[PDB]
């Protein structure tokens, strides 16, 4: 089958910023290119056919062009509802075969997250279990730094974490931590804390509570 | 107004059989064509089969030739698949969508999508959910808007609803990844934001509903 | 209705060679594993045709433009296509094209073909433009505006979608809908063909025949004609056909015709496999001589 590159995998830029992707293929096809557009958790939309034809519906912001071997997908000037999946798929006699996909991004301000805290429930702890819940909200730019600090010895190895998509309050991303341990372990300690750092945090923020409490 | 009812999703072993349809209401079904598209979990779409209008030409993908069999029904206005599987990656979330031209121009590329229906090929079988309660805890923070939440642990398949009010409140909701736990069983929490002064006021229930064991479980979140 | 569009930004033509192509039956009679020679309108080999890439390129302002002028028809037009997404549709054959002389209409619609000899009044920039909107209900429309009025229509016949439409199986991009039109003794005779191609634009050096398709009884006189683009709507701005729109890049081949003496060879079930053009070269012309597509040692006698 005929092979698709994408330039870039993923950029960020501001609003208002110019974005080019970039779509070759291994063998000269003409003009007929499919451009595909998907949101998160949504199925894809179809965005510009035949490579430089704009349909009924799409914004006027985007645009296309190229031919021959190599395409180029334009956004004029980036506006806050266009974060999602782009993808380019030929159209010639191979039944279909779909591209590795672009996704985009936004380069922006950094921001400070809100940290909670929340102890594991007893009912759990009963089951056999310790789940201590520590919330990251609306930190920006991806990474992060988060520390467990129990009676002042720092426990590792006890935790999971997921992370979130770009909002779109203000295009930042939210972290989950579950910090799992074992009764056997979880009594010989009496002040549990979680620690964050960051980079719009000057400190790491300390959610420390107590046995029995 | 364009709907398309899809189902035959679900959890079977490896081998087995399924029956998937979705039924295209409000537009000329037997004019245009249908395709099918399927979405490996975190990877791309891949075209599976193709009936045309008339179904004079058939089209099967080649790495699933003579595995699947595809057939319309313009009586009741319908798509079948007839779906045997004898390998476990089959598991996705696949989606039938509509062309644009009146009945064939040139090939068929996408114009509308479904929502996508959920199969798994797996020796597990499914199991039913636990309801933790991430409480509203301001702690630090005064009165007013505060997160408070639900958590689904040990649970599968995908999916599971969580709502607030009984389903009336659905802005502010995050959703978390379902992270993968050592059993395979799915687990995800769903946190919101809302003022803390409407705790005492009105009564916040997450429910949280699993279709595929038909679990519903309306726990009871109170002020804190 | 009447539309201008401005597109005015002007570019030379393309020349290729039309190779081999060119050869269709010229009687209905059937032979077997013989030599016949002939004389009749042809194409002669390795010609001077010209190719019309003339529209928007996709870019920054890519050299917009209508690609529809008007052309004689002298005895005979060889008309190519290399297109997909079906961007023309039909043909108007005429001597004034205005409202004081008839004027032969061809139009397809993805369906059953339209056909009439009738008096038009053809707009300044003749074209037919569709779109698929859900308005009412989703996906549907046909359009018409080809035309402001049309007079003494005298004969009318919807048969087939020709062969343009019903493609095989596999293959796929045919792209070589071949066409070649005669107007003799008022007959309007039209011969088509449809052959697979493995390349993005090109004429293969392959050899094919052209079979009859249609003889009208018209009777009327043709001396230009003019193609017909199905143009799209993008539907996005009040100015509706008149405004700002998108398309593909499509383009034609046409060619013409002169008297030629041609040699064809018949297989053993009735088809041509191989032609050889009298006027070309002291080798077409001794081959032409004697009927026979090898040659031994000597010396031989010519015109
Ligand atoms: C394309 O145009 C042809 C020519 O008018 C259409 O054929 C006629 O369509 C009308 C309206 O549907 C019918 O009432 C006639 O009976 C048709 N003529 C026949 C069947 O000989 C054709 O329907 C058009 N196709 C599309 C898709 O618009
Ligand atoms: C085409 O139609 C027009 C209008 O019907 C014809 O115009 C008149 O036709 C009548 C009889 O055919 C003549 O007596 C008139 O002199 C014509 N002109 C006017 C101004 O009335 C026209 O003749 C028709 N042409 C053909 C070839 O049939
Ligand atoms: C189109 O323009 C030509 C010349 O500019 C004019 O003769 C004709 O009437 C115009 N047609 C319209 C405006 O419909
Ligand atoms: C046909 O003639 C034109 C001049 O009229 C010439 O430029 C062209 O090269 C010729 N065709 C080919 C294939 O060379
Ligand atoms: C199709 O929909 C449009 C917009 O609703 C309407 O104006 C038009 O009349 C409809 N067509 C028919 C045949 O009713
Ligand atoms: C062209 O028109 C003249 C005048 O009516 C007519 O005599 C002639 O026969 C026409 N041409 C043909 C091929 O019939
Ligand atoms: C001719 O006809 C025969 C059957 O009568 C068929 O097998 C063959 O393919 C045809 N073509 C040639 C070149 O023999």
């Amino acid at each position: 089958a005929i092979r698709m590159t994408q330039s870039p995998s993923s950029l960020s830029a501001s609003v208002g910023d110019r974005v080019t992707i970039t779509c070759q293929a291994s063998q000269d096809i003409s003009n007929y290119l499919n451009w595909y557009q998907q949101k998160p958790g949504k199925a894809p939309k179809l965005l510009i056919y035949d490579a430089s034809n704009l349909e009924t519906g799409v914004p006027s912001r985007f645009s296309g062009s190229g031919s021959g071997t190599d395409f180029t997908f334009t956004i004029s000037s980036l506006q806050p509802e266009d974060i999602a999946t782009y993808y380019c798929q030929h159209h010639d006699s191979l039944p279909l075969t779909f591209g590795g996909g672009t996704k985009v991004e936004i380069k922006r301000t950094v921001a400070a997250p809100s940290v909670f805290i929340f102890p594991p429930s007893d009912e759990q702890l009963k089951s056999g279990t310790a789940s201590v819940v520590c919330l990251l909200n609306n930190f920006y730019p991806r990474e992060a730094k988060v520390q467990w600090k129990v009676d002042n010895a720092l426990q590792s190895g006890n935790s999971q974490e997921s992370v979130t998509e770009q909002d779109s309050k203000d295009s930042t991303y939210s972290l989950s931590s579950t910090l799992t341990l074992s009764k056997a372990d979880y009594e010989k300690h009496k002040v549990y804390a979680c620690e964050v750092t960051h980079q719009g945090l000057s400190s790491p923020v300390t959610k420390s509570f107590n046995r029995g409490e | 107004e364009v709907q398309l009812v899809e189902s035959g999703g679900g959890l079977v072993k490896p081998g087995g059989s399924l029956r998937l349809s979705c039924a295209a209401s409000g537009f000329s079904f037997s004019s245009y064509s249908m395709n099918w598209v399927r979405q490996a979990p975190g990877k791309g779409l891949e075209w599976v089969s193709s009936i045309s209008s008339n179904s004079n030409y058939i089209y099967y993908a080649d790495s699933m030739k003579g595995r699947f069999t595809i057939s319309r029904d313009n009586a009741k206005n319908s798509l079948y698949l007839q779906m045997n599987s004898l390998r476990a990656e089959d598991t996705a979330v696949y989606y039938c969508a509509s062309n644009r031209s009146p009945y064939d121009s040139s090939n068929y590329y996408f114009d509308y999508w479904g929502q996508g229906t959920r199969v798994t090929i797996s020796s597990a079988s499914t199991k039913g959910p636990s309801v933790f309660p991430l409480a509203p805890s301001s702690k630090s923070t005064s009165g007013g808007t505060a997160a408070l939440g639900c958590l689904v642990k040990d649970y599968f398949p995908e999916p599971v609803t969580v709502s607030w009010n009984s389903g009336a409140l659905t802005s502010g909701v995050h959703t978390f990844p379902a992270v993968l736990q050592s059993s395979g069983l799915y687990s995800l929490s769903s946190v919101v934001t809302v003022p803390s002064s409407s705790l005492g006021t009105q009564t916040y229930i997450c429910n949280v509903n699993h279709k595929p064991s038909n679990t519903k479980v309306d726990k009871r979140v109170e002020p804190k | 209705q009447c539309v201008n569009l401005t597109t005015r930004t002007q570019l030379p033509p393309a020349y290729t060679n039309s190779f081999t192509r060119g050869v269709y039956y010229p009687d209905k009679v059937f032979r077997s594993s013989v030599l016949h020679s002939t004389q009749d309108l042809f194409l002669p080999f390795f010609s001077n045709v010209t190719w019309f890439h003339a529209i928007h390129v996709s870019g920054t302002n890519g050299t917009k433009r209508f690609d529809n002028p008007v052309l004689p028809f002298n005895d005979g037009v060889y008309f190519a296509s290399t297109e997909k997404s079906n961007i023309i549709r039909g043909w108007i054959f005429g001597t004034t094209l205005d409202s004081k002389t008839q004027s032969l209409l061809i139009v397809n619609n993805a369906t059953n073909v339209v056909i009439k000899v009738c008096e038009f009044q053809f707009c300044n920039d003749p074209f037919l433009g569709v779109y698929y909107h859900k308005n009412n209900k989703s996906w549907m429309e046909s359009e018409f505006r080809v035309y402001s009025s049309a007079n003494n229509c005298t004969f009318e016949y919807v048969s087939q979608p020709f062969l343009m439409d019903l493609e095989g199986k596999q293959g796929n991009f045919k792209n070589l809908r071949e066409f070649v039109f005669k107007n003799i003794d008022g007959y309007f005779k039209i011969y088509s063909k449809h052959t697979p191609i493995n390349l993005v634009r090109d004429l293969p050096q392959g050899f094919s025949a052209l079979e009859p398709l249609v003889d009208l009884p018209i009777g009327i006189n043709i001396t230009r004609f003019q193609t017909l683009l199905a143009l799209h709507r993008s539907y996005l701005t009040p100015g509706d056909s008149s405004s700002g729109w998108t398309a593909g890049a499509a383009a034609y081949y046409v060619g013409y015709l002169q008297p030629r003496t041609f040699l064809l060879k018949y297989n053993e079930n009735g088809t041509i496999t191989d032609a050889v053009d009298c006027a070309l070269d002291p080798l077409s012309e001794t081959k032409c001589t004697l009927k026979s597509f090898t040659v031994e040692k000597g010396i031989y006698q010519t015109s």
